[PDB]
């Protein structure tokens, strides 16, 4: 899951 | 005699931030309804929205003052671009775990129903969505509408300006009263 | 390269006061342990205590930050000068209904008992009281001790300084980076 | 009340 970088960074930023 | 009101307050807010006086910053922002919205560049902010790098723009957004509708517009569009990329898990995650989307769920239930319906459709019908109004135009509108709510202020402006007043006093002195 | 921390905070506090942002003023003073102690003139403040105009000095003190010891010293001496003037009613009233005196009653019972004992004596034994240390010297000591805790700041100093930076920018310019 | 003016003003300020 979350192969795209912007998706991973967005995920981490929003969900700490 | 030249006057500016909101800018001074913003200067004070920046000073409070740099000096780790967080509570006074919060109280100030609440009491005067003026928010410190520091971004490195407004140009970079708009460009980041235009390029579709939503991680950065949401990171930046988390530090800001938020008109609820601008955030729900933004987050909604983010979800749309997510389901186009078939990143459905992240899309659902944003739909349920983000404040603007839950607020959207409360104040505009049919709309949230429309969004979830869009997330759960087998393929992305780009024709309808971006046929009415293009992706470029959506990102443009969001970029402008949010850029109006942001400001760029040099790193330590209040102290720099006070240094300038000190130089003025020392080298040009003051008028007699 | 000129630097100052507490003065800047005081400027901000003055600005907050003038702009009726009371809550933020309170929060700032509380958070940074720096208080806005504005007096029209330190000379006027000292002169007002030395001349024994206690109404004025107590009003001004009511507008200030308060070290408990300095307040109990001050209020105590005020009571002494009251019982000397044979204004026993006011002396007793201050003894019972003012915060520094209640605090004094709590933390130093023998001292407050001594004060009430002084109030309850048939005549004012000025010989012992001012024989140890004179009235003039007492008012002088209290005057200094309190003057150290106050500041004099021009009416809208922060805005004036910002205007000065603006003039500096316009008429000299900014160094290249 | 207080016959003295400064004492009277003092009373008003304090109370």
């Amino acid at each position: 899951h979350s192969e795209n970088r912007m998706v991973r960074s967005l995920h981490r930023v929003l969900f700490k | 005699i030249e006057i500016e009101s909101s800018d001074v307050i913003r200067l004070i807010e920046q000073f409070l931030k740099e000096s780790n006086l967080h509570r006074t910053l919060a109280i100030l922002q609440e009491e005067t309804n003026v928010s410190l919205n520091t971004v490195d560049s407004i140009d970079g902010f708009c460009n980041e929205i235009t390029s579709g790098n939503w991680d950065n723009v949401l990171k930046t957004v988390q530090s800001l003052k938020l008109p609820a509708k601008k955030l729900i517009d933004l987050y909604e569009h983010v979800i749309i671009e997510l389901v186009e990329l078939r990143e459905l898990a992240t899309a659902r995650l944003v739909a349920r775990q983000t404040d603007p989307m839950i607020l959207l769920k409360q104040i505009d239930p049919d709309r949230f129903a429309r969004l979830e319906s869009l997330i759960n459709r087998p393929y992305f019908d780009g024709q309808e969505v971006y046929g009415d109004v293009s992706k470029e135009k959506r990102r443009s509108v969001i970029a402008q509408t949010l850029s109006s709510e942001v400001h760029v202020v040099a790193p330590s402006r209040l102290l720099s300006l006070l240094g300038q007043s000190l130089k003025w006093q020392l080298h040009q002195g003051l008028l007699p009263p």
